[PDB]
């Protein structure tokens, strides 16, 4: 649909106060300014994978069925002449 | 400039401050000599600028000749100029009379379908028309025109203010480009907007809120962004704090209750305004040029004959 | 031959225009005047059509 | 869930679509994001 | 249009070749009445047909424009009340006018958040209400703020004005008074009255609900 409500993150979670964190968040920034997520979003998410047939296909078949009904009764008027 | 700083990031480092609330991007030597709140306004980086049913029918076309045929079989001149008499009405030209019961029938019932198809076809001018569409000149940073203007036929001119995070950013990325900017460092937004307008710059490039803003609010909508936008260095707006202050983490907590609760989105309709004709038909006239030109090529090569 | 008072049917066919038979003209300002006609017809209609819109 | 091993000790860090909210990060200390979104709704047309 | 003259010259060109093309074909004045009864409504007849097929479409195509042009881009004449953002960022030419010293100029200085719409419209704050009204016939005025009921009787009397949609601030009229005093209890019994039977439905019929 159209809208789009709540709008938030995704992000990696740790522990508390760990000594993985500032280093993690930083490689995160690092990633992000130059083109490693744009690469990423290319691989797996970027990648991407009138008619005039919808109101008529039934009347052109009943055309058709008219038209052989037609020729049906154009015999049958040859040989009733 | 030589391990000094200035501005905001000036007062906050050195102590003359304890926070920076204006709108600051957020990025590695930012993050390295303060510390940032989480992001309320995402702004990346981006650029503002200024066949069967012809078969199909074909096919029965030659149906009704080949009825014709049996009809003039059966029992004047409509031989080889019945495919010209059904095409003829099929616009109802009144091009200067069937006679037969059965070339009556199914003159009426092709002439009911031509009805009914030029309804479709008015539908169809309908809903193209209510249609509208934008022309987008560059695809990205990295277009192929960005990759050299010079190498292009025309030396396309676009800029950006210097002293910021973009500009930054660009030297950091892909040196030509800013070595080809370089010549257009139009200072100041406002001052940068006209040059725009008059053409003496062609292309534009700075944040995505500021350039979504100036794009909504401007009188009369001749300048619009690209497609979506964010289109690289996708970040937030932080509130800068001293390194190990106590009030990161209550601030921390606070932006998000504000943001998960609609309040963020109130203040966003309150202070920012996101709004969004004449004939032309400049498609259909070629279409009829390159028509009309091969039917006057089908008439030389008949002109020999 | 006859178009002293069956100009009357032609004109109002031609006001709807339904390619009905009616009469083979033969006078230039006749069909001039005829062919101006026809087209405030067809613009008529395109109106009637708006307003049913 | 994710949140409750994380906590008890089963593991050491999550890498999953992770949303950050109040409530979880008065618990949990988040990155910062590595992708931006919002919520939509699905239809069958 | 200027398309329509280069639709013009386009049939002329080729109702020109198609005379060229009948005279290398192995008749002037019926060709030229032929193209004045085709361009309007036998090798030269199949172009003739395309270019008949060609005019259809043309037509076609032009009454789809101008049933657009006639539809949809229609000048908003209209406010639509106080959320016109054209309005929240005022200019010289939108001017929205009231009656100076009056119940609207407290309603708009009390509330802060209209201090732009409050400080635009002191230049043009009017008399009278007449006045305004006339200053707007005159074609000096582009808005006017007022009330309901007299806005709407005077749209009634002068058929070339016409209200907006928006409706704010609803309130009612009274009687005013001095402080306590003995005329207050009967007075408003007396108008309860007068509304549960039918003499205010009498007096609208007579002198606001008839049509001039
Ligand atoms: C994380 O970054 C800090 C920057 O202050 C650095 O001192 C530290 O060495 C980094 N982590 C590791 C494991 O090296
Ligand atoms: C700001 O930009 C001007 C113009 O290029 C330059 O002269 C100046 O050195 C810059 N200052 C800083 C602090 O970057
Ligand atoms: C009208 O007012 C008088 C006093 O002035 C009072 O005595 C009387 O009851 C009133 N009528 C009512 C309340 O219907
Ligand atoms: N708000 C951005 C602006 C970037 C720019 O002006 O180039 C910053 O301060 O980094």
């Amino acid at each position: 649909t159209g809208e789009l409500f709540f709008r938030s993150g995704f992000g990696i979670g740790m522990r508390k106060d760990s000594p993985w964190k500032q280093n993690v968040s930083l490689s995160i920034l690092k990633s992000h300014e130059n083109g490693f997520m744009e690469d990423l979003d290319k691989t797996w998410v970027r990648y991407q994978e009138t008619l005039t047939f919808e109101n008529m296909a039934g009347v052109f078949m009943l055309v058709a069925g008219g038209i052989v009904a037609g020729i049906f009764l154009i015999f049958i008027e040859i040989a009733y002449k | 400039v030589n391990n000094v700083w200035n501005g905001m990031i000036g007062e906050v480092v050195y102590q003359r401050a304890v926070m920076a609330v204006g709108s600051l991007t957020i990025n590695e030597e930012r993050s390295e000599v303060v510390d940032f709140s989480v992001p309320f306004v995402e702004t990346g980086i981006s650029v503002m600028v200024s066949a069967s049913v012809w078969v199909m029918m074909f096919v029965m076309l030659l149906i009704v000749s080949a009825i014709a045929v049996f009809v003039f079989e059966y029992f004047s001149f409509t031989i080889g100029k019945a495919i010209w008499l059904l095409w003829g009405l099929v616009f109802n030209n009144s091009v200067p009379n069937p006679k037969g019961t059965t070339s009556k029938i199914m003159v009426s019932v092709w002439a009911f379908f031509a009805v009914i198809f030029l309804a479709s076809y008015t539908a169809n001018l309908a809903a193209f028309m209510i249609q509208e569409e934008f022309v987008d000149q560059v695809t990205g940073l990295s277009d192929k025109k960005f990759q050299r203007p010079h190498d292009y036929s025309p030396p396309f001119r676009f800029g950006t203010v210097p002293n910021g995070s973009t500009e930054r950013n660009i030297r950091n990325n892909y040196p030509y480009m800013h070595q080809y900017m370089t010549r257009f460092n139009q200072r100041g937004v406002e001052d940068a907007l006209v040059s725009l307008k008059t053409g003496k710059l062609d292309a534009f490039i700075y944040d995505a809120a500021v350039l979504n803003y100036k794009a909504g609010r401007d009188e009369g909508c001749k300048l619009v962004t690209i497609g979506s936008g964010y289109i690289f260095a996708t970040t937030g707006y932080g509130i800068a704090l001293q390194k190990g202050s106590p009030w990161k983490r209550q601030i921390d907590l606070a932006l998000l209750q504000f943001v998960g609760d609609g309040e963020m989105e109130e203040l966003e309709t309150l202070w920012l305004t996101g709004i969004c004709s004449s004939q032309l038909d400049i498609d259909n006239m070629a279409g009829v040029f390159y028509m009309l030109a091969a039917a006057m090529a089908l008439s030389l090569i008949t002109f020999i004959w | 031959s006859f178009t002293i008072g069956k100009a009357i049917w032609l004109l109002w066919g031609l006001v709807f225009n339904n390619s009905v038979p009616v009469q083979n003209p033969k006078g230039t300002t006749s069909k001039i005047m005829v062919s101006v006609w026809a087209f405030f017809a067809v613009i008529f209609l395109a109106s009637y059509t708006a307003n049913l819109a | 869930g994710m949140m409750g091993e994380l906590l008890s000790g089963q593991a050491d860090m999550i890498v999953a679509p992770l949303t950050i909210n109040n409530e979880r990060a008065q618990y949990i200390e988040f990155s910062k994001p590595f992708k931006y979104q919002g919520l939509t709704i699905l239809v069958k047309k | 249009s200027t398309l329509w003259l280069l639709v013009g010259l386009s049939v002329h060109v080729v109702a020109v070749m198609l005379y060229l093309l009948d005279r290398f074909s192995p008749t002037l004045s019926s060709a030229m009445w032929f193209s004045w009864g085709v361009l309007l409504n036998f090798s030269a007849r199949i172009l003739g047909m395309v270019w008949a097929g060609f005019a259809m479409i043309i037509v076609a195509s032009y009454t789809a424009n101008l049933a657009a042009f006639l539809v949809l881009d229609r000048p908003e004449e209209r406010i639509t009340g106080i959320n016109d953002p054209r309005l929240r960022n005022p200019s010289d030419k939108f001017i929205y006018a009231t009656v100076k010293q009056s119940s609207v100029d407290i309603y708009f200085r009390r509330q802060v958040e209209l201090s732009t719409m409050y400080r635009h419209m002191e230049k043009h704050n009017y008399e009278s209400a007449a006045e305004a009204i006339q200053a707007v016939r005159d074609n000096k005025l582009h808005a006017f703020i007022w009330d309901s009921a007299v806005l709407e009787f005077e749209a009634s009397q002068k058929c070339d004005l016409v209200t907006t949609g928006e409706l704010f601030f609803r309130s009612g009229f009274g009687i005013g008074m001095r402080k306590d005093s003995p005329w207050k209890q009967n007075v408003s019994l007396s108008i309860l009255k007068s509304h549960e039977n039918g003499f205010m439905e009498d007096l609208d019929k007579t002198w606001v609900r008839y049509q001039e």
